[PDB]
């Protein structure tokens, strides 16, 4: 369920109305998915960068590769959140 | 958002 377009739920009828229990249990899995996705998809693209400077060509390469590999990676999106969580591919 | 290797 990585591929589900994640958006917060419609149920509450205004910005101030409490969330019932369900709506806040959907509405924080939504949003730690969209973390998750966002912090998999940099990491990734970091993971990439670092493979291709090294460019390992044996398993020894690879023991080498992994004793090194430290990825750093930061989620600010601010309200734009959900929207770039969507527009990931792969 | 980023993504970096030390």
């Amino acid at each position: 369920q990585s591929m589900r377009k994640l958006h917060f739920s419609t149920a509450p009828p205004n910005p101030d109305a409490p969330w019932t229990p369900r709506v806040a249990g959907f509405n924080k899995r939504v949003f730690c998915a969209a973390v998750g996705r966002l912090a998999a998809m940099h990491a990734r693209m970091a993971a990439v960068q670092l493979w291709d400077m090294s460019r390992p060509r044996t398993d020894e390469d690879l023991n080498e590769l992994l004793g090194i590999t430290t990825i750093r990676v930061t989620v600010c999106e601010g309200k734009n959140l959900l929207q770039r969580a969507n527009e990931l591919v792969n | 958002s980023s993504g970096v290797d030390l």
